[PDB]
């Protein structure tokens, strides 16, 4: 069983905590009670390969951002989550995406770009606008909604794909 | 350089780390051993997080601190004295100018916020997944709920009116998927006739199903309150450990059921259909990863009633002995093939229990509460950290749900079954072995014809599935 | 090459039963144990000039799986019936262990020896005599262990192998 270190970032509010938790629970939480760090294991097999996700979900309150670097240096690969009704938390994409690339001291780290909330019809992120930005940082884009299970499987064992052909 | 910390003498946890109050195993510092005061510090540590070692802490520190004394100590730790003004600062005081209070600015960024809000998420988890002490000593949790509501400033202010809300949610205390769950499977037994449920007239693709979801349920109500300083096994164990009870206590009766169905039917015939359904049933639960089911099966035939049914062994097919074949392997070697099969498949599955019970068990006992040196007692925090690696892997396999409907009739069958019915345990298992003599009698006695019991057909419909539009 | 005991640790729970295999199999020296770690229930050893390796099952802590000990007793090939010298209902609950036993094996004669343990400071409430009485009715060793200072463990053990050998 191979191990990956997954941490789940971004701005406070966009579901980092109600993605983790419906991958791990498949429970939606309904909730916002801000994070400060958690972290959860999870067996699973991906491509017929067993492995153990170590998942820690941190806080996105910018309280919170000078305590940032502490985990950066232990995550292997990233979900860099903005949701898709609030244009500031795409903006703060880039700045979470610079602190990575500095900490590992690498313009190669896994990452995958999620953008939240797609259950919610008033979007104001196109689709378009984010793949571009993806496609800018050399990974994937993937919708999801904590709420309904859209994309949220695909999101964390497409980063376990990245990171293992890394 | 590094920012210099409050006097010793008026805060305790910026004593400095020595042999004498703090071991490190041989990239974070894994601790062997240290002071209460060394442990707390490293808890909510302001270099960095260890989310892990909040997990390992809060399960397992009743053993060396009581909560009352946790708690006083965290309170302790978040109270951190800001330092005086600088020599540049009071410079431009005297000229009455606005200092630049460059090191009192670093130290409330890099030292007292991150501590204190690490002296708040140990809050939020001891709140979250460890409230039985609060709901076994009222007057703790006044203290907590004080202690969170009076918190003033800024920085905090988002996690402590968050945190004041989850308590308050606690005090007074869904699943989705991705798929639908398969059909519902019938058998002889129709929906409703709950009369009539029995062993081989409720379908075994459904015995199974719904036994799974129970020793599922039954497998994610323990928690490790239940677990940690083995109060399973002592005195107080119905008080502690209920839910752990309540799942093994289930595990046995399946077990008998089984044994009873088996040498109850004394028609040799009968009998052989009796063993084939039940390793049909065993099959099911090899494919859900029911390990607990699989063992109740193991359990029932290697018992010394069922084990002597060389009579009944031999009409059984082949295809079915190397099915409980390989389930018998699982056990062998101290459960080597069990191990590794659990760690391989994927999830939901539910794990057997006693194993995890044997290793906690061993490791509290094998292992000292505390390391002696240079004079002093530390608190051996290795060993508690062996026993929370096993807690941690027990929560990891209670996350998953099964994809399965319940039928509340036949859910209700198994909850209430009892093999026993009011007969002690050594006088039902004479019974049953009585009764092993009595259909298969030890050699040279002859074997005995006996007279069928069943008046319905006794042809499984097999453990494939179907599915109509 | 060399012979393998299959030895079984049957007793009550809650009264310091797994500190007799612990005792045994540890760094006789360092205070220290991980269970988990494969074969930390194996041991090669030498028993009146003959070497041999000791495979040792002990389920202290699965006590309430009741229905679960005839599959456990029947891979042994000897026993260790260990009682509590301070607790009297583990003392009485052996002869129902030694009748399961015989059962399992489907023997009159196995292999066992009769372990008195001490594992605490409370009050001794068996004494050394009754317990002699009951595995002499049996016809079987008796041998008494302290669970702190490793006293008799050896003994113990070493006794059934013998037994086992003299079968
Ligand atoms: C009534 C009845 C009792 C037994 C009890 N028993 C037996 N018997 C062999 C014949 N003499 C008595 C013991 N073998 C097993 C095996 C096993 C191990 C290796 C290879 C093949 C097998 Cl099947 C596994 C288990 Cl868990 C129980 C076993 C088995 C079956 C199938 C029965 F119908
Ligand atoms: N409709 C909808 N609401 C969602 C979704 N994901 C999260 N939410 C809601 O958004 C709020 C914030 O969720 P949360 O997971 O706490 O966000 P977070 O990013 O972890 N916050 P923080 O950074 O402070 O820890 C909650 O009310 C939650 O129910 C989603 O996919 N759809
Ligand atoms: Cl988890
Ligand atoms: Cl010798
Ligand atoms: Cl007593
Ligand atoms: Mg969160």
């Amino acid at each position: 069983m191979t191990e990956y270190k997954l941490v789940v970032v971004g701005a406070g509010g966009v579901g980092k905590s109600a993605l983790t938790i419906q991958l791990i629970q498949n429970h939606f939480v309904d909730e916002y009670d801000p994070t400060i760090e958690d972290s959860y294991r999870k067996q699973v097999v991906i491509d017929g390969e067993t492995c153990l996700l170590d998942i820690l979900d941190t806080a996105g309150q910018e309280e919170a951002s000078a305590m940032r670097d502490q985990y950066m240096r232990t995550g292997e690969g990233f979900l860099c989550v903005f949701a898709i009704n609030n244009t500031k938390s795409f903006e703060d994409i880039h700045q979470y995406r610079e602190q990575i690339k500095r900490v590992k001291d690498s313009d190669d780290v896994p990452m995958v770009l999620v953008g939240n909330k797609c259950d919610l019809a008033a979007r104001t992120v196109e689709s378009r606008q984010a793949q571009d930005l993806a496609r800018s940082y050399g990974i994937p884009y993937i919708e999801t909604s904590a709420k309904t299970r859209q994309g949220v499987e695909d999101a964390f064992y497409t980063l376990v794909r990245e990171i293992r052909q890394h | 350089g590094q920012m210099r910390l409050p006097s010793a003498d008026v805060y305790r946890f910026a004593e400095p780390d020595s042999e004498e109050n703090i071991i490190f195993e041989e990239g974070i510092p894994i601790i062997k051993a240290g002071t209460v005061i060394k442990l707390i510090e490293r808890l909510t540590y302001h270099m960095y997080a260890d989310p892990n070692f909040v997990r390992t802490f809060l399960t397992t520190y009743r053993s060396f601190c009581k909560p009352q004394e946790l708690l006083s100590l965290i309170i302790e730790r978040f109270e951190i004295p800001e330092p005086e003004p600088t020599e540049a600062d009071r410079i431009a005081i005297e000229n009455g100018d606005q200092p630049l209070s460059a090191e009192l600015k670093r130290f409330r960024k890099e030292y007292i916020q991150p501590v204190q809000l690490r002296v708040l998420n140990v809050c939020r988890h001891w709140v979250e997944h460890h409230f039985y002490d609060f709901e076994r000593d009222a007057y703790l949790l006044q203290r907590m709920e004080e202690f969170i509501g009076t918190v003033r400033g800024k920085a905090m202010k988002k996690w402590v009116e968050s945190i004041t809300k989850i308590i308050q949610r606690k005090k007074i205390a869904n699943i989705t998927f991705q798929s639908s769950p398969p059909t519902v499977e019938w058998h002889i037994s129709r929906p409703g006739h709950i009369e009539t449920f029995d062993l081989l007239t409720l379908h075994p693709i459904e015995i199974a199903r719904q036994l799974t979801l129970l020793e599922s349920d039954l497998y994610r109500a323990v928690q490790p309150s239940e677990l940690v300083g083995s109060v399973w096994t002592k005195e107080d164990k119905e008080i502690n450990s209920p839910n752990l009870l309540k799942m093994i206590r289930h595990t046995t009766n399946l077990t008998l059921w089984f044994e009873k169905c088996i040498v109850e039917t004394e028609n040799l015939e009968e009998r052989v259909a009796v063993v084939s359904r039940i390793i049909e049933i065993l099959q099911v639960f090899q494919e859900l990863n029911n390990f607990n089911g699989v063992l109740e099966v193991v359990s029932a035939m290697n018992s010394s009633p069922v084990y002597r049914l060389d009579h009944t062994f031999e009409q059984i097919p082949s295809r079915q002995k190397k099915i409980l074949e390989e389930a018998h392997e699982l056990s062998e070697d101290h459960y080597k093939k069990y191990l590794a099969k659990l760690r391989s498949i994927n999830p939901p599955c539910v794990p057997f229990f006693g194993i995890y019970l044997t290793n906690i068990l061993k490791t509290e006992e094998g292992n000292p509460e505390v390391l002696k040196r240079h004079g002093k007692e530390l608190i051996n925090f290795s060993k508690r950290r062996k026993v929370a690696e096993i807690t941690g892997e027990i929560q990891q396999y209670q996350n998953q749900p099964y994809c399965l409907r319940v039928e509340s009739d036949i859910k209700r069958f198994f909850e209430n079954l009892n093999p026993m019915g009011n007969s002690m345990e050594k006088e039902f298992t004479d019974y049953l072995f009585n009764k092993s003599l009595e259909i298969e009698p030890r050699n040279p006695k002859p074997l005995p014809r006996f007279p069928k019991k069943y008046s319905y057909p006794l042809k499984s419909p097999g453990v494939r599935p179907s599915n109509p539009r």
